[PDB]
RNA sequence: UACGGUGCUGAAGCAACAAAUGCCCUGCUUCCAGGAAAAGCCUCUAAGCAUCAGGUAACAUCAAAUCGUACCCCAAACCG
RNA sequence: CGAAGGUGUGCUGUGAGGCAUGCUGGAGGUAUCAGAAGUGCGAAUGCUGACAUAAGUAACGAUAAAGCGGGUGAAAAGCCCGCUCGCCGGAAGACCAAGGGUUCCUGUCCAACGUUAAUCGGGGCAGGGUGAGUCGACCCCUAAGGCGAGGCCGAAAGGCGUAGUCGAUGGGAAACAGGUUAAUAUUCCUGUACUUGGUGUUACUGCGAAGGGGGGACGGAGAAGGCUAUGUUGGCCGGGCG
RNA sequence: AGGACCGAACCGACUAAUGUUGAAAAAUUAGCGGAUGACUUGUGGCUGGGGGUGAAAGGCCAAUCAAACCGGGAGAUAGCU
RNA sequence: UCUGUUUACCAGGUCAGGUCCGGAAGGAAGCAGCCAAGGCAGA
């Protein structure tokens, strides 16, 4: 299936192509709902995202889920960091792991059409 | 077993719909009680 | 027809999968329209106001549905879908 | 291609409103 | 504005009566499908149109 | 082939027999308890109108609005 | 520098009570003497609310029935997929009217709802879905019946009824086969039709009604002659030699 | 031919058992009566309480009937508890 | 005692990535991978 490892893979190579102003232009369709400065620094958090994910040994790395308080403690020591970051960035990896197994279990079309943007109230952010 | 109320539509306007209490002094009255005491709905009607 | 009752008829495109798979498919548009508009007036309209050939248009009626908003019961508004048939040859302009 | 761009505009950009 | 208005006679009133609502229809429909940002558009065109009705009706009367 | 489907092609496509409570039948035969009305419809004229108006045929043309249309209906959606 | 109340304790009166203080509480109380009472509760098969008891008992709504592998998932007897098995089959299937009103389809969620669990649902939230000249209503026409200009009748309101106008469960123009949607189709699409009007053209020509006539127009029972729907067999066609 | 016979749909409701804080404020199971008619069933309409309607049981009139229900007279009256 | 493999942080060494100090020179704590090493085995 869909491990940090894989995870690895896809972030090694989305960091090396990526950036914020070819990613927030190539959307018109959520660059209108969502503000079109929201992307991010890329090199920051690919550089944040790899350090994190290079700090794991491989049986955390390969099985995401038994990442604990103790782990991700030593994960914010080992890459120097916030247990905060290390917190939303195995976050992230939820919901992209989320995110592909909604395209592996639904066709490509199917989870590409029924994907949703939403407003708590039809009123502009509110 | 069968039990007392059958639906119609029909037959419950004609009978207690708004027109139908336009029809008599008594309707009439109903209709004033009703809003005197500010009734959401006075008839039946949709 | 007056004009000043055409520029009043068509609230706005509908969009959906539906509405996306008739347009490429039949060649054919989904409006939001007044919900008292008539087939005559829609057909006008949007040969006036897109200028393109209208061959037929289709109506039917949207029942708003039933929601909950912190307990209390509402209702949306019904309002009045139609779908419109361009002859073939005409292609959409978006305005 | 069509995985290669559905699962790079998908990740980079659900990465970004969420 | 609306002594601009009042200087104007019955037939240019109606002109920019029928300018002034495409303006409104083809702002609605920009912001039908997202692509209008300001909003306050809308309720400028929508309050314009009445100033103008509201001149042509005190003509008609008197 | 996203394993969901999409694409192209596609054989033969008959005879007998059986057979309804369905159709011929708003028929037919018979009985007494003797079996709705009014419009569209076909025709006659009156008032009238007469190379006008109008009627019939064929060809062309335009029109045919408005609402219902989901789903449940021997039921977990109806009356209890 | 801690009121009312709440809650312990101490002292005191013959009693109804009083006084003091520990904790709680966090802004109001009130001597004295008067005045006025919605002035004192254990009962009323009293009223409202709260919580006990029986009791972790009776019950979980037809005795048509399940079993296994795999999936998902925090967790699978119930969900989904597969193989079996069992039940209905003039219904427990399919299509409508009545009535309901979004229960339909897709994502998503599991607090409450589901007599259990729930990843499931007619449950929650979000989105999507209802396409007509020929289906039905609308409309043309009347039944029973209703309403009823005038009119007759009546202490008053009102009662009856004419001309009329309404009123379907009945009469009145016309569309079928195939293809498609996650959810509509005789409505969309492909094909082939048909109907009644408006306008014109042509040819031809006595046209006209709220009036006359015909038609629409009609019971029960029975008989059995002609067919079809439809099914079986053969033939044909494709496959199978298990 | 027939308020003929035998028997399903349909209409009823004779006997038994179950049930009786029911699966249900009148049912289920097993049998039983009529089933071309004084039959049954749909949609609509009419009959209003000192009244209706009754192949007549004081039956039925919205699970209410020897005089329906709802508001009013009304805090009826209660030598009774 | 050789070889087969096991043990996240909280025994050791190398410590990539990344991170702290510095303008720069460079250091630094150290996560992963590897080797000790500790589980369990072929001899
Ligand atoms: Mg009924
Ligand atoms: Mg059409
Ligand atoms: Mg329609
Ligand atoms: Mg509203
Ligand atoms: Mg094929
Ligand atoms: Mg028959
Ligand atoms: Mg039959
Ligand atoms: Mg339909
Ligand atoms: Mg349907
Ligand atoms: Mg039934
Ligand atoms: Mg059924
Ligand atoms: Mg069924
Ligand atoms: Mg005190
Ligand atoms: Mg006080
Ligand atoms: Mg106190
Ligand atoms: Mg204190
Ligand atoms: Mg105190
Ligand atoms: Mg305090
Ligand atoms: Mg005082
Ligand atoms: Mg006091
Ligand atoms: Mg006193
Ligand atoms: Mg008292
Ligand atoms: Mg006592
Ligand atoms: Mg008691
Ligand atoms: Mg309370
Ligand atoms: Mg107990
Ligand atoms: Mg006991
Ligand atoms: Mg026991
Ligand atoms: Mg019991
Ligand atoms: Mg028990
Ligand atoms: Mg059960
Ligand atoms: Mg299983
Ligand atoms: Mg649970
Ligand atoms: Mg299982
Ligand atoms: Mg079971
Ligand atoms: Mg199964
Ligand atoms: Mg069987
Ligand atoms: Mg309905
Ligand atoms: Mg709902
Ligand atoms: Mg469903
Ligand atoms: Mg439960
Ligand atoms: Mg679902
Ligand atoms: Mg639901
Ligand atoms: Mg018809
Ligand atoms: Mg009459
Ligand atoms: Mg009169
Ligand atoms: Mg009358
Ligand atoms: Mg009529
Ligand atoms: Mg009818
Ligand atoms: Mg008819
Ligand atoms: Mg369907
Ligand atoms: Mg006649
Ligand atoms: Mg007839
Ligand atoms: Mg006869
Ligand atoms: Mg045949
Ligand atoms: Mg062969
Ligand atoms: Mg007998
Ligand atoms: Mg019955
Ligand atoms: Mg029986
Ligand atoms: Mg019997
Ligand atoms: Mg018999
Ligand atoms: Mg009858
Ligand atoms: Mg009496
Ligand atoms: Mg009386
Ligand atoms: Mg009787
Ligand atoms: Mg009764
Ligand atoms: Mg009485
Ligand atoms: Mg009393
Ligand atoms: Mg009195």
């Amino acid at each position: 299936g869909f491990d940090l490892n894989d995870f690895l893979e896809q972030l090694r190579q989305m960091k090396n192509m990526g950036g914020x102003x070819x990613x927030x232009x190539x959307x018109x369709x959520x660059x209108x709902x969502x503000x079109x400065x929201x992307x991010x620094x890329d090199d920051k958090v690919l550089v944040r995202m790899e350090a994190i994910i290079n700090s794991m040994t491989m049986k955390e790395r390969a099985k995401p889920e038994i990442i604990k308080g103790s782990r991700k403690r030593r994960i914010a020591a080992g890459c120097g960091m916030q247990v905060q970051d290390v917190n939303r960035l195995l976050k992230q990896f939820d919901d992209m792991q989320r995110m592909m197994k909604k395209m592996k279990k639904g066709g490509x079309x199917x989870x590409x059409x029924x994907x949703x943007x939403x407003x708590x109230x039809x009123x502009x952010x509110x | 077993m069968k039990r007392t109320f059958q639906p119609s539509v029909l037959k419950r306007n004609r009978s207690h719909g708004f027109r139908a209490r336009m029809a008599t002094k008594n309707g009439r009255q109903v209709l004033a009680r009703r809003r005197a005491k500010g009734r959401a709905r006075l008839t039946v009607s949709k | 027809i007056r004009e000043e009752r055409l520029l009043k008829v068509l609230r706005a495109p509908h969009v959906s999968e539906k509405a996306s798979t008739a347009m490429e498919k039949s060649n054919t548009i989904v409006l939001k329209v007044a919900k008292d508009a008539t087939k005559a007036e829609i057909k006008a309209a949007v040969q006036k106001l897109f200028e393109v050939e209208v061959e037929v248009v289709n109506t039917l009626v949207v029942k708003g549905k039933v929601k909950r908003h912190g307990q209390r019961i509402g209702r949306r508004s019904d309002w009045k879908k139609a779908y419109v048939t361009l002859k073939e040859g005409q292609n959409l302009d978006f305005v | 291609m069509k995985q290669s761009t559905l699962a790079l505009l998908l990740l980079l950009l659900l990465l970004t409103p969420v | 504005k609306a002594k601009e208005l009042r200087e104007k006679s019955v037939e240019e009133l109606n002109t920019e009566l029928l300018n002034l609502l495409r303006e409104q229809f083809n702002l609605r429909m920009q912001a039908a499908s997202g692509q209008l940002q300001q909003s306050h558009l809308l309720k400028q065109v929508r309050r314009d149109v009445a100033r103008v009705k509201t001149l042509l009706n005190e003509k008609a009367g008197a």
